């Protein structure tokens, strides 16, 4: 089973969620995210340091972008 | 061709050096090294087919890629072959590496922009174009995201680990390549590229000129570790699904096997090795 969806307002920007394997967004823009085998994510904004969750992929990714907006 | 310890390099080598790299990225060459090495990180994953990271094939497809980029450089300067960053040895922000005669320094702190050095945005001769959003200047945060480089002795642990890889040839193994590229164990090549921070951190990390220094010192201890396992070899040998086998070919090239790369002496050797 994929991890449950998600969506909140995360130092001032919307990340959501969803199982799709699985999706997320930083304001609307898709984040490439991709799980490992031992069930941490990471994405493309960071990608060599590992999060537990998608939701701590996303929230990386913003506290990374320190408030650009994502390319698709 | 001799791959250098960048910290040896003379002025005159650092100068041509960032000369050609320079040029690449004048030319529009450059940016499709990044847009390569991006297209593969997001296409790799540990279930499904993998080629340029997780998985074997990580050091010989990074030794073709190294290859491929020192030969743009030589197209441009024949003079000028890949250096290697030895972040065991060369550990500080304080290293010659990181001054403004070679890479420049760490970032400002407010938004993580690199000020000074050849490749700073201000220049105009090093916009961030293959990128994942709005930024085009490069950044970075030396020692900001993991408090510390390996150490020699971390290095040495992991060369001592006698099997090249192992199933399920992925971010889960045991064994030398994964112990290498970092995902299991102290972590040696995902590390330092938390460490340097900013685009290094990221799927388009050859924005950095670093990362190929960085690549080509991960591409010495694959050398090194080959000259302390004699009767150890790449591994898997054959029927593999996903996996590149010791002599498929591998993307994009096409053209190459993990065979054709065991051997480096076949295209460069190392100042010391």
């Amino acid at each position: 089973a994929a991890p449950e969806s998600f969506d909140e307002v995360y130092k001032g920007r919307r990340i959501q969620g969803r199982p799709a394997g699985y999706e997320v967004f930083v304001d609307g823009v898709q984040l490439h995210v991709m799980r490992n085998a031992d069930g941490s994510w990471i994405s493309v904004v960071s990608h060599y340091d590992p999060v537990p969750t998608p939701r701590a992929a996303a929230r990386a990714a913003v506290d990374e972008l320190q408030g650009a907006p994502l390319l698709p | 061709t001799v791959r250098k310890n960048q910290a040896t390099l003379t002025a005159d080598e650092k100068r041509r050096f960032v000369a050609a790299v320079l040029e690449l990225k004048r030319s529009g060459r450059y940016d499709e090294f990044v847009r390569t090495h991006n297209e593969f990180i997001m296409s790799d994953t540990d279930s499904g087919e993998r080629t340029g990271h997780r998985s074997p094939s990580f050091l010989p497809w990074h030794r073709r890629f190294l290859l491929d980029f020192e030969q743009a450089l030589q197209s441009v300067d024949s003079s000028v072959t890949l250096p290697y960053w030895d972040w065991s040895a060369d550990r500080t922000v304080r290293a010659s590496l990181w001054a403004p005669d070679f890479l420049g320094g760490t970032g400002r702190s407010t938004d993580g922009r690199v000020m000074d050095g050849p490749f700073a945005a201000s220049t105009g001769n090093w916009p961030i174009n293959v990128r994942v959003d709005s930024r085009t200047y490069l950044r970075r945060s030396l020692g900001g995201s993991v408090a510390e480089l390996p150490t020699r002795a971390e290095v040495e642990s992991v060369l001592a680990i006698s099997a090249y890889d192992l199933p399920p040839y992925n971010s889960a193994s045991e064994g030398f390549r994964n112990h290498l590229e970092g995902w299991r164990g102290v972590n040696l090549h995902n590390r330092v590229h938390v460490w340097v921070g900013g685009q290094m951190a990221t799927g388009v990390s050859p924005n950095d000129p670093v990362f190929w220094l960085h690549h080509a010192y991960v591409d010495k201890l694959w050398a090194e570790w080959q000259r302390r396992h004699p009767d150890s070899a790449y591994v898997p040998t054959g029927g593999t699904p996903d996996v590149v086998d010791l002599n498929e070919t591998m993307k994009p090239w096409n053209t190459v096997r993990p065979a054709d790369l065991l051997d480096h002496t076949a295209y460069y050797t190392f100042d010391a090795l």
